[PDB]
């Protein structure tokens, strides 16, 4: 049972740049490392064991580092198909501990988001229900508020967000809202906003449609 | 080609006991163990277990040690991973990776992953609703996928021809049942000229649904 200590947990650089991601290890490991790169919904990908041996088709630009308890993973022309979650393992003692992992973001320019409102489908307002969905896309950095406002009046509770994990082609997020009423209560109003906040725009982005076309 | 095969997604109540499997083809070294690993959503990688497939031998982290346990069949070459006395804390996404030898080389291969899910809740089949705007040279529709349980659906346009341009995001849980939605962009020469359609498959529920985006 020896421990893995990981870091940094979070980065983020731009195509190019030169990044070194370091593994502790709580006791000695003579070099019985390795490195995995995991993309988001895929299994684990290897890319360095035995601390420093590069695994099967694996590009130069990646090398590993280190000896006993401390390793590092460098990647020094930092390529588009490298971004994820890189983890490290040892396989000293009979317990193959993983590090808890280092995440890493692709640094892209500012991207405000394309927002886009959908009042219930007829085949949901029919059944009784009456969901509102507002796709806040494609937008850069990270963070990012979405208020819903109704004839006007800002609406607090129904609403459910969803985010993206950062897409593999263009290094965006993307945001989704959803607020659920009633058909009753949304037949009681007209002016449905999806009211965006984000630091590419100091005033909010709006979007709006009135239940009568 | 070397390849580690896993067995498919499971539903089982609280309290009970489920048997993952993993076989694995075309690999040089007989030797090799096979292990196991938990991995919870936006979670780390936690190594669960091997097993040794010249003796049956393993070896376990002390957290799963009662909880995990890995058999083999180098007959066929074939491991198997049973959990017992389940709770909602084993829900997780479940792999099976083995190590291989050619020459002087190392070489690491991971099966596709096998989803447990744990809860007293029922199956139930999705309600899929099109997004069709009201009132820009490319449009987005949307695809409303809500009141389902268990995770996973999946969610193609077209059939998934229409492959560019997709969102699809992460399911959320309220009141035991998931929602989700997905957003498809496509130049406005296509649609509504064009039938655009949305496919939803909900493996639990035996659903494969489709809904085209008729405008208005
Ligand atoms: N027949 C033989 O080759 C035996 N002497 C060895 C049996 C091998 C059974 N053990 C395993 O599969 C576990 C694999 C551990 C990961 C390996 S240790 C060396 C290499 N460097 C790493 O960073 N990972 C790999």
């Amino acid at each position: 049972d020896i421990q893995m200590t990981q870091s940094p947990a979070s980065l983020s650089a731009s195509v190019g740049e030169t990044v070194t991601i370091t593994c502790r290890a709580s006791g000695n490991i003579h070099n019985y490392l390795s490195w995995f790169q995991q993309k988001q919904g895929k299994s684990p990908q290897l890319l360095v064991y035995s601390a420093k041996t590069l695994a099967d088709g694996v590009p130069s630009r990646f090398s590993g580092s280190g000896s006993g308890t401390q390793y590092s993973l460098k990647i020094n022309s930092l390529q588009p198909e490298d971004f994820g979650t890189y983890y490290c393992q040892h396989f000293w003692s009979s317990i193959y501990t993983f590090g808890g992992g280092t995440k890493l973001e692709i640094k892209r320019a500012d991207a405000a988001p394309t927002v886009s409102i959908f009042p219930p489908s007829s085949e949901q307002l029919t059944s009784g229900g009456a969901s509102v969905v507002c796709f806040l896309n494609n937008f850069y950095p990270k963070d990012i508020n979405v208020k819903w406002k109704i004839d006007g009046s800002e609406r607090q509770n129904g609403v459910l967000n969803s985010w993206t994990d950062q897409d593999s082609k263009d290094s965006t997020y993307s945001m989704s809202s959803t607020l659920t009423l009633t058909k009753d209560e949304y037949e009681r109003h007209n002016s449905y906003t999806c009211e965006a906040t984000h630091k590419t725009s100091t005033s909010p982005i709006v979007k709006s449609f009135n239940r009568n076309e | 080609e070397v390849q580690l095969q896993q067995s498919g997604a499971e539903l089982v109540k609280p309290g009970a006991s489920v048997k993952l499997s993993c076989t694995s083809s075309g690999f040089n070294n007989k030797d090799t163990f096979f292990q196991w690993v938990k991995q919870r959503p936006e979670e780390g990688l936690e190594w669960i277990g091997r097993i040794d497939p010249a003796n049956g031998f393993t070896k376990y982290d002390p957290k799963f040690q009662g909880k995990a346990t890995i058999t083999v069949d180098t007959s066929s070459n074939t491991a198997y991973l049973q959990l017992n006395s389940l709770t909602s804390e084993d829900t997780a996404l479940y792999y099976c990776t083995r190590w291989d030898t050619y020459g002087a080389a190392w070489f690491a291969y991971w099966g596709q992953g096998t989803l447990v899910t744990v809860s007293a809740a029922k199956t139930t089949p999705p309600s899929v609703y099109p997004l069709a705007p009201g009132s820009n040279s490319m449009v987005t529709l949307g695809c409303l996928v809500k009141g389902y349980f268990p995770e996973p659906v999946t969610v193609t346009w077209n059939s998934g021809s229409l492959s560019s341009g997709v969102h699809t995001f992460p399911a959320v849980l309220q009141s035991d049942l998931y929602t989700l939605s997905s957003s498809v962009t496509v130049p406005s020469s296509t649609w509504p000229s064009e039938t655009v359609t949305c496919n939803v498959a909900h493996p639990a529920s035996s659903t494969k649904v489709d809904k085209k985006i008729v405008p208005r």
